[PDB]
């Protein structure tokens, strides 16, 4: 089986300038298991970026999320770039604040 | 608390 | 209400790249406990919640231990499953396996269970009577062999009736204020304009332990289920859960659509509409 990663970014709590927060991407229903999952911020990769809630669901397909710290701001740019066997080039999904 | 897993 | 002892494994063999990968991750209802992955820098069991931080040094090294052991185990059942189903030597694959037990709040064993795959199909499984294995083709057909001459499933079923039920309640014990906790969803409603004079409302819940929920959309007293769009419930990153659902209106209609919530931390389900 070949599944394509669903990516979906989001924040833990509603989106507010100065005040610190989770940025997450959700990469799931995917097989194989080999991925890559970079956070970007302005389009530069983060550095300090944490794996978890790994596991896979009733269909076998993978689950993963990378989370990081941040503070918001009206001009960052952020988003999540994925690399999968079932993909010809990178899926880049970016935050909507307005979502 | 996890099992030893047998070989297949 | 009820609880569980859950562990995900996964072995991926990488032809070339020296020996497969492989990992387990723990979790107790919903909670990430603990980890063991063979591409660390120090491949060791380690805790992944502050509860467990409180087991000593017998508990990491037994663990360990085991997990180096089970790591061996996969390998050779990735070259045995090469030869089962005649594959070459040259790709990757995957077998993956679900192990664990619910108990009932009485700490009672409710369920036990223990499933593999083979490159993401259904390969050989415990049955719920703890005694049986239902294999998902012939090649499966040689380990159920293999595995009822061995004991095997007596083997499993003592480790779910007694390790299993008796290492969750432990871990249930040690690490109550977080396991048995309850937080509420907060709820808000967004609104995106669609052409053709229609709009999308989207009620997002967020913050909620544990990682359970319903989030309705109604109109009148009717669940419009047969025009909505969702997310699976999700991870924040902090052992809280988030999760959103969406519905098309007319635009100048979106006040009589209302959202509603459901969560065992919540006295009451929560009602809500967009706010303009």
């Amino acid at each position: 089986i070949q599944k394509t990663p669903q990516i979906q970014v989001y924040s833990r709590h509603p989106p507010e300038n100065g005040k610190p927060n989770i940025l997450n991407c959700y990469v799931t229903q995917f097989h194989p298991p080999h991925i890559e999952i970079q956070m970007l911020k302005n389009g530069k990769k983060i550095p300090k970026v944490e794996m978890s809630d790994m596991s896979f669901s009733k269909d076998w397909s993978f689950y993963i999320l990378a989370h990081t710290e941040f503070t918001p701001t009206e001009t960052d740019t952020y988003a999540c770039r994925v690399k999968h066997d079932s993909m010809a080039e990178p899926k880049t999904v970016y935050w909507d604040r307005d979502m | 608390a996890v099992f030893n897993f047998a070989t297949m | 209400g009820p609880h569980s002892l859950r562990y995900f494994v996964t072995a991926v063999s990488r032809p070339g790249l020296g020996e497969p990968r492989y990992m387990e991750v723990g979790y107790v209802d919903d909670t990430e406990f603990v980890r063991f992955d063979s591409d660390a820098e120090n491949p060791r069991y380690e805790p992944r919640a502050r509860w467990m931080e409180q087991e000593g040094p017998e508990y990491w090294e037994r663990e360990t231990q085991k997990a180096k052991g089970n790591e061996q185990s996969f390998r050779v059942d990735l070259r045995t499953l090469l030869g089962y189903y005649n594959q070459s030597k040259g790709g990757s694959h995957t077998i993956q396996v679900i192990s664990g037990c619910e108990v009932g709040s009485d700490g009672r064993l409710l369920r036990g269970y223990q499933q593999y795959a083979y490159d993401g199909c259904d390969y050989i499984a415990l049955n719920e009577d703890l005694k049986t294995w239902t294999a998902a083709d012939m090649a499966a057909l040689i380990t159920k062999h293999k595995w009822e001459q061995a004991g095997e499933a007596e083997r499993l079923r003592a480790y779910l009736e007694g390790t299993c039920v008796e290492w969750l309640r432990r871990y249930l014990k040690n690490g109550n204020a977080t396991l048995l906790r309850t937080d509420s969803p907060k709820a808000h409603v967004t609104h995106h304009s669609r052409p053709e004079d229609k709009v999308t409302l989207r009620c997002w819940a967020l913050g909620f332990y544990p990682a359970d929920i319903t989030l309705t959309w109604q109109l009148n007293g009717e669940e419009l289920i047969q025009d909505m769009e969702l997310v699976e419930t999700r991870p924040a990153g902090d052992g809280t859960f988030q999760k959103w659902a969406s519905v098309v209106v007319p635009l100048g209609k979106e006040q009589y659509y209302t959202c509603h919530v459901y969560h065992q931390g919540l006295p009451e389900p929560l009602t809500l509409r967009w706010e303009p």
